[PDB]
C-alpha cells in the first residue's frame, strides 16, 4: 500500500482507494469518521467531533448505515428495494465519503455535497444510486456525502430539554459541512465552490440549511430536488414533536430527563419497531419524526423565515418530477396497487382525499374534491385515478416548491426551476405512475454513463447533458454552457413571468407558470379555510 | 412451505417454514406499513393486521 | 387451526404443532415465554415471570437466541459451526420449549429438562442437536429446554449491589424449573420425574443447582455430561467477578449503580465486542463471565458445598468423553491445527503447559511437565502431542469429575459414572482429536434415529441403547433394563472400588479407578503446591 | 476478490471486496479468538492481530 491516496486531514492520515470509472481512474475516500460515535448516553444528543486518531485510517470502503426501518412492502421488487440500506445498521454510523478525480488536481475544484433523501426515516450515502464515481471522473468535480442520523435517533425531541433537543439529525449534517470547510481543500477541493444538493427529505434539509445562519455560511449555492423546507410534512410544532416522543416513550415502556434516561436504556430495534404508531391520523406522505421548530435551529416556522430572509446573493435550482404523488398511493390509499391499473371509483376517490390531505376538515375536503373532480365526467375512473395522484403531488411537493421559488425570487435570489419529465426505460413501476418521486437521481448522478448498466443511447447522451447542467450551476450559478451551447437558454424563474424548463430527451422547452391555478388554491386559499375550520 | 421472513430492520429472506402457517404483520391504518413476516401465525392487535396463509410458497407476500 | 395442541397454562392458552418423527407424530410446543423480556433497565437484573396473556399464544416455533458471540474460527467447517446460534440474536430471548408424544398420555411421564452448554458465553436450545423430537416419540418422554441468559448479560456482577447481583443466568434457568413444577403436568408431565441433564457449562449448572437448596427442590435426579460445578473454569471469586466487570465497564466507556447505569445504556454489540479482554492471563478453556460465589445462590465455593452437603437421596449420572481437552488446543496452543497432525516439539509442549494450566506458577508448571513427560522418550512429538491434550482434559474435566463423583458417593448419593468412547463416523475434526468435547450429545438425543441423517447401522442400534440408559435413569435411577437386559449390569461408582463403564458399540465393559493416579496429583497435590506458590 | 465478512455476532458471509485487501481481526494472546473479518485492512492494537491479504479468494480465512 503506497501511491497518492494518502492524505493528512486535521485529525490524522487516511488511505483512500483507486476506483475505476468507465472513463478511467477515480480517487474515492469512503468511510471518513467525522464525529464521536453517538451511542450509549450520546444518543438523542447533538453530534460531537471525531477526536484525532494515530497512524493511517483505512478509507477503502463504506461504513455503517444509521439504524433505520427497512421497507419490505415489495419483497424482491427492484423499485422498492433499490432504496433499502446496503450495509449493517448501527448507531455508530456518522461517516462521510469523498470523491476526487485521479489524480487530485492542483487547481481547486467546485464541491458537491449530496444529502440523501428518505423521508427522514431512512437513507444512506452508501447506496449505488449516490455513486459519486461518475460525476467526479467525467465532470471533474469533488463530491461529498455524509450520513446523518435519521428516525427516532435523529429527531426525537422534548423541546427545551438538554438531553434531547431535537433536530440533531440536521446537526450531524451541519458538522459534515464544517469538516468540508476545513479539510476538503486537501482533496483539491475549492472551499468556496461548495454546492449542496438534495432530493425529497434531503432536499428539505438543504432548504432547512439556507434558513439557519449558523449553517448558511458553510456553503454558497443550493439545489432542491422534489422537496421543500416549507412543505406540510417536513416540520412539526415544538408541541407535536413533544407529543409523539412522550407517546412513543410510553409505547416502549417508559420528568423529562427521566423520560430520556429510560429511552437511552431502550434497544434500537425496540425503538424502530414502534415509530409508525405515534402518527395521529391515517395518512400518506406523513412521517412521524422530522425537524421540529425549536426556535433555535429554526427560530420560527420555515414559512416565516422564507417570507422575510434576505436572499439576494443566493443561486438556487429547484425542481419537480412529473408525477410526484403517485409513489405513495400504494401505501394505503384504497384501490391502488402496483400490480394493476388501479382504476378507482368516485366512491374510493372520496376516501382518497381524506387520507392524502389528512389535516383538512370536511369542508376543506369538499373544496379539494370540487377542485379536482371533472364535473363533465365526475365518475371517469381514469381521470379519478390521476386526479387522486395529483392531489398528493401538488399538496406536498409542487405547490410548496412553486411557493419557495416564488418568495425566493422576490428577495433577490437567482432561481432556476424545472420539471424533469423523463420516465426511465428501466423503471419497474407500472406505466400509470409516470416519473415517480426520486427517479431522476439515477440520471443526475450519471449512472447511465456506466456501459455495463442497461439503458439507451438517448438516455446516455441525456444523462451527460443533465450532469453538465448541475455541475455548471455548481461551478457558476447559470446552468448554461457558454457560446458553445444548445441555444435554448434556461430562463431564471422570475416571479412575474414564472418561466422554467422541462428536462427530457428533447431540448429545453420553456413554459410559464408552474401550476399557477391549483397552487393558488393550495398555497393561498386552503390555509385560510383550515384556519376557519 | 417457502415464506418470507424479516423484522422491521431486515431484508426479505426466504425461510422454509415446513408444514406450517406463515404471516405478514402490517399496520392497520394508512400508511399500511409492513412490520415483518415470518412463519407461524401470531395474534395481532388493533394497531396491526396479521394475514396468515398456508399455500403456496411466498403466500405471505 | 383446531386439534389437540391447545393447552391452558397458568398464564394463558397456547397452540403447539405436530412434528413428524421418523417413527410417527410428535407434539412440540416451541416458544413458550416464561419471563418478562429482560431488556432496557431489566438487563443484569434477575428474571421476572411472564405476565399472563390473552387469547391463544402461537407456539409453532423457536424464539430468539440470547445475544451472544459467534465463533467464526473455521468458516464453513461443520465441526465448529454446528454450535453457532440458529435464530436471530436478541435480549428478548427467555423462552422454553416442550415436547410430548402424539397424543399426550393420560399417564404422567418422566420429564427431562436439558440445559445447553456453551462455556457460559454461547448456546441455544434452538439447535438441531438438542432436538427433543426423538427422545419423546421413541422413548415416550417429556423433554424441556429453556434459554438462559449467557455472557456479559447473563453473568456480569458487582457483588453486593442490587443492580447487577450476578448469577442471573442461573436464575433464569431456575425459573424454567418452576414453570415446569407448575405447568408440565398439563402436558402429561409427571411433576416428580423431573431429571435435569447437561453438557459442559450446562452440566456445570446442573451441579450448580443441586448445591443451592432453593433450586434443589425443583428436580429429583441429575446428570452431568463432561462438566462439573467444581472445576477451575465454572466459578470466580466475588472479587474477580467484580474486577472484570469494572474493567469491561472501563473498556466500553464508563459508584456502583452509576457504573451499571452506564452499562445499561451500552449496546449489546458493544458489550459482546469487549468480553474477551477482561481475561487476565493468556489461556484456554478459561471463560470471562461464569457463575460467581456471591454467598447467596452459592453460599460458599462449590468445593465446600460438595464437601459437606447431604446427598443420600440423590441419583446421579456423571461422565466424561474420551478425549476432552483436544478441542481447545486449536484456540491458541502453539503447534496445534485441525489441518494437520499437530506434531508438537518439547520446545512448544513447555509453552503448552504454561497456557493450559494458567494459574500455576513456575514450580507447579514443573510438577506438570514431570508428571506428563515420558522420560524414556521425552521428545517424542506424538507422545508430547497427546500428553498436551491430556493436561487440559484432566485439569479441567476428568479429574474434577472423578472428584465430584467421589465426594458424592461418600455422602450416600447413588452415583453412576461412565466414559463415552465412541468417535462418530461423521466427525469432521482430525483423527488425533479422538472423541472431543460435546460429541456424544449427537447420540444421547437420538439423532442417528433419523433415517435421512447419515450414520451407520451400528451407530443407530447404539444410539437407541444410549437413549434407553438415559431414560431408564430418568425413570427410576438405575440405568439398567430389568430381567430383559444386556446382562453386563452397570455398577454404581462406589468410592472404594471406583467402577464405571465404557459407552461404545461394544457391550458395557466395567473398569476400576477413573484416572486414580493423575487425579491424585491434580485434585490432591497441585492445590497445595499452588497455595505454596 | 472473494473474502469473508462478519462481526462478533455474525456468520461468515462471503462478500466480493473487488480489487482490495481484506482482513482477519483476531485476539493477540490465547485464546486467539476471531473477532471478525471484512474487506479493507484496518489498524489493530496490541489486543488484536489483523492479518491482511490480497489473493486469492477466501485468503482472509
Ligand atoms: C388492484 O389491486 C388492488 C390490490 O390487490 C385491489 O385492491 C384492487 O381492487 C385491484 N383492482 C383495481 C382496479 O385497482
Ligand atoms: C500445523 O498447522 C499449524 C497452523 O497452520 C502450524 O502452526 C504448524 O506448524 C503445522 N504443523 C504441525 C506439525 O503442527
Amino acid at each position: 500500500e503506497d501511491p497518492q491516496l494518502l492524505v493528512r486531514v486535521r485529525g490524522g492520515q487516511l488511505r483512500g482507494i483507486r476506483l475505476k470509472a468507465p472513463g478511467g481512474p477515480v480517487s474515492a475516500f469512503l468511510g471518513i469518521p467525522f464525529a464521536e460515535p453517538p451511542v450509549g448516553s450520546r444518543r438523542f444528543m447533538p453530534p460531537e467531533p471525531k477526536r484525532p486518531w494515530s497512524g493511517v485510517l483505512d478509507a477503502t470502503t463504506f461504513q455503517n448505515v444509521c439504524y433505520q426501518y427497512v421497507d419490505t412492502l415489495y419483497p424482491g421488487f427492484e423499485g422498492t428495494e433499490m432504496w433499502n440500506p446496503n450495509r449493517e445498521l448501527s448507531e455508530d454510523c456518522l461517516y462521510l465519503n469523498v470523491w476526487t478525480p485521479y489524480p487530485r488536481p492542483a487547481s481547486p475544484t467546485p464541491v458537491l455535497i449530496w444529502i440523501y433523501g428518505g423521508g427522514f426515516y431512512s437513507g444512506a450515502a452508501s447506496l449505488d444510486v449516490y455513486d459519486g464515481r461518475f460525476l467526479a471522473q467525467v465532470e471533474g468535480a469533488v463530491l461529498v456525502s455524509m450520513n446523518y442520523r435519521v428516525g427516532t435517533f435523529g429527531f426525537l425531541a422534548l423541546p427545551g430539554s438538554r438531553e434531547a433537543p431535537g433536530n440533531v439529525g440536521l446537526l450531524d449534517q451541519r458538522l459534515a459541512l464544517q469538516w468540508v470547510q476545513e479539510n476538503i481543500a486537501a482533496f483539491g477541493g475549492d472551499p468556496m465552490s461548495v454546492t449542496l444538493f438534495g432530493e425529497s427529505a434531503g432536499a428539505a434539509s438543504v432548504g432547512m440549511h439556507i434558513l439557519s445562519l449558523p449553517s448558511r455560511s458553510l456553503f454558497h449555492r443550493a439545489v432542491l430536488q422534489s422537496g421543500t423546507p416549507n412543505g406540510p410534512w417536513a416540520t412539526v410544532s415544538a408541541g407535536e414533536a413533544r407529543r409523539r416522543a412522550t407517546l412513543l416513550a410510553r409505547l416502549v415502556g417508559c420528568n423529562d430527563t427521566e423520560l430520556i434516561a429510560c429511552l437511552r436504556t431502550r434497544p434500537a430495534q425496540d425503538l424502530v419497531d414502534h415509530e409508525w404508531h405515534v402518527l395521529p391520523q391515517e395518512s400518506i406522505f406523513r412521517f412521524s419524526f422530522v425537524p421540529v421548530v425549536d426556535g433555535d435551529f429554526l427560530s420560527d416556522t420555515p414559512e416565516a423565515l422564507i417570507n422575510t430572509g434576505d436572499f439576494q446573493d443566493l443561486q438556487v435550482l429547484v425542481g419537480v418530477v412529473k408525477d410526484e404523488g403517485s409513489y405513495f398511493l400504494v401505501y394505503g390509499v384504497p384501490g391502488f396497487s402496483k400490480d394493476n391499473e388501479s382504476l378507482i371509483s368516485r366512491a374510493q376517490f372520496l376516501a382518497g382525499v381524506r387520507i392524502g390531505v389528512p389535516q383538512a376538515s370536511d369542508l376543506a375536503a369538499e373544496a379539494v374534491v370540487l377542485h379536482y373532480t371533472d364535473w363533465l365526467h365526475p365518475e371517469d375512473p381514469t381521470h379519478l385515478r390521476d386526479a387522486m395522484s395529483a392531489v398528493v403531488g401538488d399538496h406536498n411537493v409542487v405547490c410548496p416548491v412553486a411557493q419557495l421559488a416564488g418568495r425566493l425570487a422576490a428577495q433577490g435570489a437567482r432561481v432556476y426551476a424545472y420539471i424533469f419529465e423523463h420516465r426511465a426505460s428501466t423503471l419497474t413501476w407500472p406505466l400509470w405512475m409516470g416519473v415517480p418521486h426520486g427517479y431522476e437521481i439515477e440520471f443526475i448522478f450519471g449512472l447511465p454513463l456506466d456501459p455495463s448498466l442497461n439503458y439507451t443511447t438517448e438516455e446516455r447522451i441525456f444523462a451527460q447533458r443533465l450532469m453538465k447542467y448541475w455541475t455548471n450551476f455548481a461551478r457558476t450559478g447559470d446552468p448554461n454552457d457558454p457560446r458553445d451551447s444548445k441555444s435554448p437558454q434556461w430562463p431564471p424563474y422570475t416571479t412575474a413571468a414564472q418561466q422554467y424548463v422541462s428536462l427530457n430527451l428533447k431540448p429545453l422547452e420553456v413554459r410559464r407558470g408552474l401550476r399557477a391555478q391549483t397552487c393558488a388554491f393550495w398555497n393561498r386559499f386552503l390555509p385560510k379555510l383550515l384556519s376557519a375550520t | 412451505t417457502m415464506c418470507y421472513s424479516h423484522t422491521t430492520t431486515s431484508r426479505a429472506i426466504l425461510t422454509n417454514c415446513g408444514e406450517n402457517s406463515c404471516y405478514r404483520k402490517s399496520r392497520r391504518h394508512p400508511p399500511k406499513m409492513v412490520l415483518g413476516r415470518g412463519c407461524g401465525c401470531p395474534p395481532g392487535d388493533d394497531n396491526l393486521e396479521v394475514k396468515c396463509c398456508t399455500s403456496p410458497d411466498k403466500c405471505n407476500y
